[PDB]
């Protein structure tokens, strides 16, 4: 569930 | 083949901008349009290629994809809509041809 951006 | 896309961003856990759609899209192609709404209780878009293969390509690349760690999931199908209207430029809509649109009413 990694993100194609970050926070 | 439509080059607009119908998007669903699902388990919106963090706020998703029309900006972070654009720079997310703008991968696969040169997005035109984009307009956000909210329908059946979930944040969806409308989303305008200029071209219908850039459209397919984010579709395959994209569906099922989180924006963020776990959250905000992209549903993506294709629209029967040959294109977009927008009237206007500001949160919630964009047309990137026309930077003259009024921001409201």
């Amino acid at each position: 569930s990694e993100g194609l951006l970050g926070l | 083949q439509s080059p607009v896309l119908r998007i669903i961003v699902e388990n919106l856990f963090y706020p998703v901008t029309l900006d972070v759609l654009h720079q997310i899209f703008s991968k696969f192609g040169t997005v035109l349009k984009i307009i956000t709404f909210t329908k059946n209780n979930q944040f969806q878009a409308l989303l305008q290629y200029a071209d219908p293969v850039s459209a397919q390509h984010a579709k395959l690349s994209l569906d099922g994809q989180n924006i963020y760690n776990a959250c905000c999931t992209l549903r993506i199908d294709f629209s029967k809509l040959t294109s977009l209207n927008v009237k206007y430029n500001n949160d919630k809509s964009r047309d990137y041809t026309r930077p003259d649109l009024p921001s409201g009413d």
